[PDB]
Formats: structure tokens, sequence, C-alpha cells
């Protein structure tokens, strides 16, 4: 019986409302003070790389009404302002991009949340990637939370496996990733980040990651240990790691392969997954682990210097493991 | 030598400055946008669909220095604040999209500007021109407008159709290239639902009134035209594909001749004429507002036929907003 | 159940397939093509445009098992060499795009099946028939054809519009997802000069009999309609663009009324209508092989007007290719 | 001069042809590819990639003729009736993919012509050369191969890498562009079943031998490298991100020193440098077969580094093969 209310309703936050509706969690609102409900219908029951909502998305009465599952819809530009209270006090999921720090996304306690969960990486919030570091949790002290980057919830489960088993002595990854909302569809403007706002359709543009780093966070023992880069290239939806890592065992790929099949089938069931089929990124979108490692793409100079491959749906995959996290978050309440 | 200031320095505003750059009756003097100089500088040296710029570019003291002539940067929001005065600018290319009403536009002339060129249909009744229809109709004003990209394709095309054979009636579709107005994933367009939805992943259909607006450049044919526009997964050119009824029976050859004649005649520069085997990359970077498709067309008799006309959006507009800018100062 | 063979297992071929596993009048009993057993079975199951296969997949010994149904795999170039009576079919699918006459077809017939349908248009005198257009004047021809996915769309709009309103004349332009005919950057296509440039790049003109071919099965509107196509930059989901003459006065609100009625009526489940603000991926894996779109259309007056329907090119189509079999076989 | 034959008129051979025009060292006297010469001449004109052919071409007597020059037009599939001697073909450029070995190549000089230069790595023992590599250890031998285009971004920079700071280990990936092998939708590719998926919609493994390649052309780090690919939705050029861990300790600045030296001394025109913030269509038409991106590489500490350069795998590559020509002449 855990109750979430979504502030922010874009890519994250309408494909977390699914993957709710999908698992029978409720939503009790939808805050986005530049989507009004009607809008929010058709934003919902249409989507280009998902599909169309199996299921119906009516609006009533200023509600967003899905599956007959009536959802409050609210309008307001800060966190502190949200009718929290009004809606029984859910979990937030934090999805607009805009409050990222502790102090940001309070705004939604002082409102009446009981817990903020952000989608993104906080300079300061705790983070917590299922199946690595989610015991890390405190209830009684931890309000908000970060369920990390996409790219970090599909590091993170491979990179625990191989330094567990082997050793990680160091790596450098790279993703090759997606193009998302924060690009551009021809050159134009992105103050921040020059290549970032040439035309996402005609260009690899090489980007910028902690998602590396952030593992030596919630695998403390690879701190300072990994780092990496991105390329943002011409696919609506659909990421893979390349991870590149000296071992301190020497470990055949076989061995390796063995390694993270096991984990795959007992204890990161549901997170990491294993494939030695001839897939594309297509073959991931709508997938729910967080790291499908593939067998067969991945390449061993030697059995201390290997290059690793695991996929993620960075949509779809990551509002899943909000949505997990949410729901072990609701089940630690004292 | 004619003084342009440049308002807003996105798709248009950057490749009229090129284009101005190869004429020497206009010099860019000053850009306005919401960027840093050295920011403007890299957009200017490289474009994903142009190319390189073919030339120097630098920044010195907060200005640019393009092919060792001092541009002055400024970011204003508002365009009363501009001071247009300050580099003696006599045209302002308005080409941000927000100030399409004589209201708004003419900001730019309290600012210290003499005329001002909207790179847009205008939202009131602020004059249009588009070469090939009506540039000779320019009786002084001080703010007009250039139209769209597709009604410089469409105009030229209905004219020489219409003065040969009479359009009783014609319906358009344009196959539009992507734009910045455009979402890279599906999100937020408030204002064209459609339009919010992943440009690289979909055919999505979009009004336009550039078939009317050929109604305001040509007025015989006003209420004659109309149409709409579908955008695809293309970073620039676009087509424009008119059925027509025509009041005066023409062959296929005979719809071919008046096109060809009206390119290498009057409307030269204009309006192109071609039979190979193109497609639209092969229009990247094309001065010429129109280019007739003679092999792609086709008649079902001699009263009703299709007709297409390729143009690049971003180029061929550019360059008619320059023509447009030495006309109204001649 | 009516036992059924693949020749060829391309995109039709597959899609087929998957539509046939939700039918219980239909079995697939075999498929060939020039294809391993367990290369079919990795096509089967991954498709970058419709998902994975539901349902289950296993080359056993083997052998390829599909939601436990043995499915014999074979790998004659030559049809005639097939032996489909050997597994006991009745039709076969004819998909490789190379055997579209009655000379080629008919090689199924001597290797061992009763019927044949030809899953593109007929090369020859061989009727075609296109569901809520003319499959009630199927009278038990042994090898027939389905037509195109183009013509599958346009046919049931255009009967529609010519029951209520007559169509003196229509022009058409199908904008178009790319297929695998088309190449990834610019390559030879000898028989078609534009369709060998890069696919994912252009906007591609291209000639089409599509429009055509509703003559064929609309007798009642031979040489009234004809049409083309742009290729363009999507994987799956193409638009037909119909302009028509009407003899009656039409409102766009009749016009709506007419369709609609029509597709809650006497062609549900083959033209479908929507109010929504849709774009192409809506319509993936769409089962309908013509949707109306209400908003996307557009009329100059109330004889003139520009009609917009959508199809899933790969899905609809391969969906009355299970109904044509059906149906032929009753 | 040196006389120069194409065969095989695809990317290469197209991409080749066009940058000879600009060396006065070099005439492409005659072509052989599988297509009429006009069919020829289209493919030449118009290019999606590289924009309209700068100068005239002709089809006369069944020979192109290109800026007033007569070029022989065949279409022999088996390089053993080309006549090579009947134009004083010096050297053939072997651009088809096919013939990659000795035995095959070796027609060609059984067909008239003197020396070969493959225009990718040989299939068995022919010797590779890469420019800023290996060029100057060339023998004489009358067949070779300019390896790949990968080969020609990795190698360059390696021996800059390794003759600076020591190589022990390092492993590579390269985001590639689209090539003529893939295909446009789902489709067959028993080779290489994920080079089969549609290269617009995905993301695409793929293996290489280019990294163990470097090790032939410098020898010195044989079984140090290796490497594989991901295919992504551009057109063209690519970018090798390679992780090595270095044997003398190195920081980011001093590799940056290091690679600007070569590129401005010693590798001048092979390998370029930049600190700009660029991206992938920036290289269109880059003619250095590795540009270092300085500002895109990352340094985990002195020891252990990715780094990161870019090719125009079309025109880098090409422009080689004619260095290679060239070269072998000399
Ligand atoms: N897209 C991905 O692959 C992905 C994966 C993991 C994490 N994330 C993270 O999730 C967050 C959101 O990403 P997205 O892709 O959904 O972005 P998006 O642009 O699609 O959605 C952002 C939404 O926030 C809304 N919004 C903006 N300001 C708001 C405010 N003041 N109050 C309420 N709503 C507001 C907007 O209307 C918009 O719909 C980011 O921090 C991003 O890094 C995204
Ligand atoms: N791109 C085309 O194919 C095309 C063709 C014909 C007409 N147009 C028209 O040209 C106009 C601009 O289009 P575009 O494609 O260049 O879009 P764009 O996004 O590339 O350009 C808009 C630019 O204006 C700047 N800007 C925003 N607010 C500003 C402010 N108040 N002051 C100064 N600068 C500001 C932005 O930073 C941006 O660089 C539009 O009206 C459009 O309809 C575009
Ligand atoms: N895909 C569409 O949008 C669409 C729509 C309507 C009609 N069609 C029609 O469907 C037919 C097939 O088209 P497709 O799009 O599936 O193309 P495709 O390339 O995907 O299908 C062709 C298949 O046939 C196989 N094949 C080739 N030669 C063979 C041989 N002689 N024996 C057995 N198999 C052989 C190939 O391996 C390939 O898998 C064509 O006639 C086309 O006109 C296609
Ligand atoms: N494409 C690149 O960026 C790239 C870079 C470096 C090297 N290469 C290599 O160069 C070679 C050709 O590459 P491409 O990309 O130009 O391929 P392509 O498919 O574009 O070229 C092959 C051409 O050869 C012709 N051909 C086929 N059989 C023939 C025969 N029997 N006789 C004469 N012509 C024949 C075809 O008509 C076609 O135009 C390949 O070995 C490739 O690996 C390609
Ligand atoms: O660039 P954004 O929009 O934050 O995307 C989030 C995630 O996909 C990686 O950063």
């Amino acid at each position: 019986m855990v109750k979430v209310g979504i502030n922010g309703f874009g890519r994250i936050g309408r494909l977390v409302l699914r993957v709710c509706m999908e698992k029978g969690v409720r939503v009790v609102a939808v805050n986005d003070p530049f989507i009004d409900p009607e809008y929010m219908v058709y934003m919902f029951k249409y989507d280009s790389t998902h599909g169309r909502y199996k299921g119906t998305v009516e609006h009533k009465n200023g509600r967003l009404v899905v599956d007959n599952l009536e959802i409050n819809v609210f309008q307001c530009k800060e966190p502190k302002e949200i009718p929290w209270s009004s809606v029984g006090n859910p979990y937030v999921v934090e999805a607009t991009g805009v409050y990222l720090s502790i102090e940001a996304a309070s705004g939604h306690i002082s409102s009446g949340a009981r817990r903020v969960i952000v989608t993104a990486p906080s300079p300061d919030a705790p983070m917590l990637v299922m199946g690595v570091n989610e015991k890390d949790y405190n209830p009684g002290s931890m309000t908000v939370v970060s369920n990390a980057s996409c790219t970090t919830n599909c590091l993170a489960p491979l990179a625990k496996v191989i330094h567990e088993r082997f050793g990680i002595v160091e790596g450098l990854m790279t993703t090759v990733h997606a193009y998302t909302a924060t690009q551009k569809t021809v050159d134009g403007p992105s103050k921040k980040d020059w290549r970032g706002g040439r035309g996402a359709h005609q260009n690899i543009i090489p980007s910028s990651t902690g998602a590396a780093k952030a593992v030596g966070k919630v695998i403390p023992e690879l701190n300072g240990k990994l780092t990496g880069m991105a390329f943002r290239v011409p696919t609506p939806n659909v990421s893979v790691v390349d991870l590149t890592c000296r071992l301190a065992q020497p470990a055949s790929y076989t061995a390796i392969k063995e390694a993270v099949k096991a984990a795959a089938k007992g204890p990161m069931a549901g997170i990491l997954a294993y494939t030695e089929d001839q897939v594309v990124s297509t073959d991931f979108n709508g997938d729910s682990h967080s790291s499908i490692f593939d067998a067969k793409a991945g390449i061993a100079l030697n059995d201390n210097f290997v290059k690793l491959v695991s996929w993620y749906d960075n949509e779809y995959g990551y509002s899943h493991r909000v949505v997990d996290l949410l729901r072990y978050m609701f089940s630690r309440e004292k | 030598t004619i003084k342009v200031g440049i308002n807003g320095f996105g798709r248009i505003g950057r490749i009229v400055f090129r284009a101005a750059q190869k004429r020497s009756d206009i010099e860019i003097v000053a850009i306005n946008d919401l960027l840093d100089a050295d920011y403007m500088a890299y957009m200017l040296k490289y474009d994903s669909t142009h190319g390189r710029f073919d030339g120097t570019v630098e920044v010195k003291d907060g200005h640019l220095i393009v092919n060792g002539k001092k541009i002055r940067v400024t970011a204003e929001r508002d365009p009363a604040n501009l001071k247009w005065d300050e580099v003696g600018v006599d045209v302002v290319a308005e080409a941000t999209g927000l100030f399409l009403t004589d209201e708004t536009a003419r900001k730019h002339i309290t600012a210290g500007a003499k005329k001002v060129v909207m790179t847009g249909p205008s939202k009131d009744n602020t004059p249009m021109f588009v070469k090939g229809a009506n540039f000779d109709k320019y009786a002084g004003q001080d703010i007009v407008s250039n139209a769209s990209c597709t009604t410089n394709c469409l105009a030229p095309l209905a004219k020489v159709i219409n003065d040969n054979f009479g359009i009783i009636e014609g319906l358009m579709t344009t196959v539009h290239a992507t734009t910045a107005t455009q979402k890279t994933v599906d999100g937020p367009s408030h204002k064209d639902w459609r339009g919010g939805r992943g440009a690289s992943q979909n055919i999505i259909p979009s009004s336009t009134g550039a078939a009317k607006a050929v109604g305001k450049v040509l007025p015989e044919l006003n209420g004659k035209l109309t149409g709409m526009a579908f955008r695809v997964p293309t970073p620039n050119v676009s087509v424009v594909d008119l059925t027509v009824r025509l009041e005066k029976a023409a062959t296929y050859e005979q719809i071919k001749a008046a096109v060809k004649a009206a390119a290498e005649g009057e409307m030269k520069g204009v309006l192109g004429y071609t039979e190979d085997d193109v497609v639209s990359t092969d229009f990247n970077g094309e001065v010429c507002t129109s280019v007739f498709d003679a092999k792609a067309g086709i008649a079902l008799n001699d009263n009703f036929v299709k007709l297409v006309s390729w143009y690049d959006n971003e180029t061929g507009y550019s360059n008619k907003v320059l023509d447009l800018i030495a006309h109204i100062s001649k």
C-alpha cells in the first residue's frame, strides 16, 4: 500500500507511472505545471518508443484517469507548494531534473511527502542502486534519496560481480548512449555543453558522465578505480556500457561468463541478465533489467585485461528500478 | 554598402550570416542572441548540415572577428535595448521567431534601425514579400516579412503554372525536414501536440499557412490554394507536392517547357529546373527557393497534375532574406 | 485448420507468421528460404520494429519448434522442388518478391500445394484481391495476389469516398517507410536510380502502381487515380495523401461521418478512423489496413479535398494476406 | 603521371575517384563495375554524403567524360577479361571487396596491369601498408593492401603513443558509421547475424581485426592490442576509442603535447589534432586518417588512459589509397 506522487511528467515520470500501473502500485498524483490533464492523457496514451499504452486513458474533472484509477493533477512550479497532504502523503518520484539537492527535493517533504526519490544523480542525496547497495537506506535518517543514473544502474551490478569474483584493479568505461530530451534536433543552443546542442540525429557526440566514479560511491572498494565517458548516438532509446578493466586475479572469458550467469540466476535476478544471443539495441527496448550482459560482444586480450559489454534500456529499466526502490523503501518503514 | 544586424543566431540567422559573406552589397555588423561571443564563434565555425565555415573566425575583446571584420556581439532579450545605431545598422534580420508583429518588430527601429526584415510569416497585416512573386510591390514600408520557406518554394511555381495554364484550384503537401521547434524524444509542444513527438522516429502531420499565404503575394490565387505538411526525419531540405486543376489543357511536356523557360528567363535564380534522378541531399546548399523536379511529377490527364519542387528550407530562404534586404534598400 | 506454407521468410513472411499464431483457422507448417533453421529462429525471435516474439521458439536437433509445434525448414531455390504435400500444405504464401506471375507461382501447385497467394502485386494477368474492396469477387481461382500495402490502404478509403460522393479524379502520394529493397548508403539500383540512394539520409521520390492498381480491384475507378511515393527515413508505417475532386458536394463533417460509418460497419477491421493527434509510430503494429486521420486532412471547398490515411505497411498487409488465405479456402 | 584503373565503383571507388581529381600525379584512366556508363555518371555526379561533384561529367560512346577527360567504362564480372593494358593502367585500385587475396587480385596483373592496391584488409598474407605507420617498409611487391579505415585511424595514433610512452596493452572500440554491407530493415546476413539488423534502428555490436592488424604494420605492437565495433545510424565518419596501459607514466597534457608534436611534424597530413568541441559531422571530408580529440579523452591515472580519434572512413581512407598508389610507383 505504498502511495506515489510523481513530480514531472516527462520520459521518466510517464514511464514510471506505466511500470506502476503494471505492478499495481497506486500513483495518487502527478505534478507538472507545463502539462495539463488533457495534455497528460495524450502524452501518456501514445508513446513513439514504447508504443500505445495498453489500457485506457481519459480525463475527468481535472483528473488523469488510467484504467479507471483516478490520479490528481497539480500544476505547481515549486515542490513546497504541491498538495501532497491532500492526496495522502505519498512518496514522491522527483523526475523534473531541476530539484536534485537534498535541500531542493525536501520541499516535497514540507508540503506533505513522506519520502523522495530523485530520479538522477544528486550532489548530496544518498545513491542506492538495487542489487548493489539498497540496504544502505536508513529510514531513520534519510527522507531524500537518489536512484543514481541509468548508466550507473548498468555498470554497478556488473562491476560488483566482477570485483567480488576477480577484483577490478582499474577500469575505463564508455557508454554508447541513446539521445535524450536535453539534446537538440538540429544544431542549437546548449550553453553548458556545446557538443550536446549539435543535432542529435546527424551526429556521434562525445559526452560526459560521472557514472563510473559514482560506482565508487555505491561500491566503496571501487572508489578511485573507475572512470569513463560517453558517446551520444542517433537512437531514441536503449544504451550500452563498454567496460575495459584490469583484473587482480587472472580470469578466462569463460570464468567471467560463468560468474555473471551465476549472479543473474541467483542474487541479482531481475537486475542483472545474461545473454549469448546475437542481440542488438532494439532487443532490449522495453527490457526491465538494469544490465544485460552480452557474452559474445566482449573481448579479452588476456586473463587480466578484458572488455565487457552490457545493455540497458535507459528509460524503462531505470523506471522499473525507481518503482523497485520505492517499494523497497516502503517495506522498511518502522 | 548595406549594414545588417541579425537578431537570433539560430539556423536562419547563422545561414543568412554565411550567405552575406559571399555578397559585397551587404555586411553583417552586429549579432544579438542570448549567447557568449566564444559560443557564437563555435556555432559559426561548425555546422552539422552545411560543413565548416569557409574562412576565419576568432573572438577578441568579447567580439567576433570573421574573415578579419569585427562583429558586435550583444545579449539583449529585449530588442528595444539593442542600440543598433551605435553600429549604424540599416536593416535588422529579425530571426528569433518571437517578434513577428509590427508592434514587436518595431522595437528594432526604436533601437536605431531603419528597417526590419522578419525571417518568417508575419502574425499581423505586416506585408510579406517572396522573390519571383511580388518584390516589385515593395512600397517603401519600414517593416516587412520574407514569408516562409515553403511559400518561397510554392509561390514561384504557382505563378508560372497559373500564368500559363490557370489554376482553378490546388491542394499542396510539403514533406518537410525536421526543424528546431521539434523534439528529440517525445516532449511537450503544447501549441502543436504532434510536433512534440520524437522528430527522428516519426512522420508527423503539421499545419501550414504557406499555400493560403501564396494568395497574399499573388492575389489572383487568393482562396484557390491551401495545404499541409508532414515533418520527416531529415535535418534539411524539403519538398512541395502541388496537385492542381488547370483551366487550360497542358501536356506534361508543355508544363515542363513553361517551368524551364521561367527558370532560364524571368525567374532565374529563384526557380530551378531539373530532369535528373534527384533526392533531397542533392539540394543541400541550394540557393534557388524552388527547383522543379520534372521526372518526379505526374499528370492524370491534361487538366489534373501533380507537380514537385525541391527547396533547401535553410539556404534558399536565407539567400532571399538577403535579396529582400537588398531590394528594400535600393 | 488451413495448413499454410511460407515461401520467403523476409519482412512479410515473418510478420505473416507472427500474425498466424493469433489465428485459430490457420497453422503455418513449413517455411522455405535461403536460411539455416537456427537463423530463421533468430530472425523470428528478435525484431527491431515489432519487438520480441510473443511465444516460444526453439531449434531442437533440429528442427524449428515454435509454440510447441514443429515447423519444416527447407532451402530450395526452385519452388518446383518443395514437396508442400509432404507436410500437407493447402495454401502457400508466396513472399519472396520473385515469383509474381502465374507461370512461376504455379510451381508451388506442381510441388503439391492447392492454392497460392502472392504477397505483392501480380506482374501478369493474375487477379488481385483487397479486403474491403473486392474479396467477394473471388471466383475460385487457384493463384491470386493480395495487391500492395499501399493499395490495401487507398482502395478501402477510395471506395467509401466513391460510393458516397463519387470520385471524378484523384492524385495520390504515399509518404512511406523505408524497405528492404533500399540501401543504407548510396548503392547500385539499376532499375530505380533514386532507390539506390542512402535510405536513412534522404527523401526519395518513388514511382508506384498502387493508385492505378486501385482501378483493377475497383473497376469503376479505372483511369481515375494515379499517384506516387516519397520514401523517407522511417523503418515502418506509411501514410496515404489522397487529393480528390468529388461529384457530389460534401462537408468535411460529412466525409468524416461516412468514413466513420464504414469503419464501424461494413469495413470494420479494414478501415479505421481517428480524431487524435497521431503520428506514425502510433500505428506500429496496426491491424487495420487503412486508418483515417480526421484532423490531418484539409478541404479547399466541398468538391476538392485532401484525405489522409495511415497504414503499417508490414503488419496490416500481413494480416490481410492471412484473411485472403482464409477466404479463398472457404 | 601514374595511370590508374578502379575496379569496383562503390563508396570507396567513387570517393577515391573524386580525390584523384585534385591530384596531379595520378590519372584515373578507366573504371570497371557492373553498371551502364550513364548510371556510373549519375552515381559520380550526386552523393548523399559529399555533395554534388565539383565539375562536369558526360557520357559519349559508352565512355565517361569527366572535365574533358575520357574514361574507359567496362562491366567485366571477372577481373581476367579487363584488358587493363589497352588503357595503359599502371596500377589498379581493387575496390569490390571480392578479390582480397593474391590469387584473385593477381588477375588484374594477368589482365595487363603492373601492380594492385586492395582497398581492404587482405584475407591472405598480402602485405598491408598504412601511411604514417609502415609505408617506408614497402619492398616492390606488385600486390598490396591499405588495410582498413580503422587501422588507418588506430595505427598512427598507436605509434605516437607507443613511441613516447610504451603500450603494455590496449583494448579498442570503434563507434562506426553505417556501411554498404548493412541492411535498411531487419534482413539476411548469415555471415553476421547482428549485421543484418536494421541499421537505422540499432546500435550493432560488430567484430574487427583492425586492432590486431595494427601489430602487422607495427610489429612492435604485435599481440598487444585487440578490439571491436558498434555500428550506429550515421551515414559517415567514425571514431576510435582506445584504452591503453602505459609503461612510462604520462599526464593527459603530456599525451596531448606528444600527439600535437607528431601531427605538426612527423605525421603531418595523416594524424591531426583538435581541442574544439567537435562532433562526427565536423569530420565529413577530413583527409587526415586519424584526428586526435583532446577534450573527449580521459585519464584514470598516468599509466591508464582512454584516447579518442576521429576518421572519415570514406574520405581519409580513399586519400591514403592514392598515397599508397603514389608511393609504390616512386
Ligand atoms: N531519459 C533517461 O534515459 C533517464 C534515465 C535515468 C534518469 N533520468 C533523469 O530523470 C530526470 C528527468 O528526465 P526525463 O528524461 O524524464 O526528462 P524530460 O525532459 O522528458 O521530463 C522532464 C519533465 O519535468 C517537467 N518539469 C519541468 N520543471 C518542472 C517543475 N518545476 N515542476 C514539475 N515538473 C517540471 C517537464 O514538464 C517535463 O515533462 C533527469 O534528472 C534525468 O537525468 C533520465
Ligand atoms: N529553419 C528553417 O528551415 C526556417 C525556414 C524559414 C523560416 N524560418 C523561421 O525563422 C525563424 C527562426 O527559425 P530558426 O530555424 O532559425 O530557429 P532557431 O531555433 O535555430 O533560431 C532561434 C534563435 O533565436 C535565439 N533567441 C531566442 N530568443 C531570443 C531573444 N529574445 N533575443 C535574441 N535571440 C533569441 C535562440 O537562441 C536561437 O539561436 C522562425 O520564425 C522560423 O519560422 C525557419
Ligand atoms: N515490407 C513491406 O512494407 C511490404 C508491403 C507489401 C508487400 N510487400 C511484398 O512482400 C514481398 C517480400 O517483401 P519483404 O518486404 O518481406 O522483403 P524481404 O527482403 O524482407 O523478403 C524477401 C525474403 O525472401 C527470401 N528469398 C529470396 N530468394 C528466395 C528464394 N528463391 N527462395 C526462398 N526465399 C527467398 C530472402 O531471404 C528474404 O528473407 C515482396 O513481393 C513485396 O512487394 C512488402
Ligand atoms: N565504406 C567504407 O567507409 C570503407 C572504408 C575502407 C575500406 N572499405 C572497403 O572497400 C571495399 C569496397 O567498399 P565500399 O564501401 O565501396 O563497398 P560498396 O558496396 O559500396 O562497393 C562495391 C561495389 O563494387 C561493385 N561490384 C560488385 N561486384 C563486382 C565485380 N564483379 N566487378 C566489378 N565491380 C563489382 C558493386 O556494384 C558496388 O558498387 C570493401 O572491401 C570495404 O570493406 C570500405
Ligand atoms: O541527459 P539527460 O537528459 O540528463 O539523460 C539522463 C540519462 O539518460 C543520462 O544522463
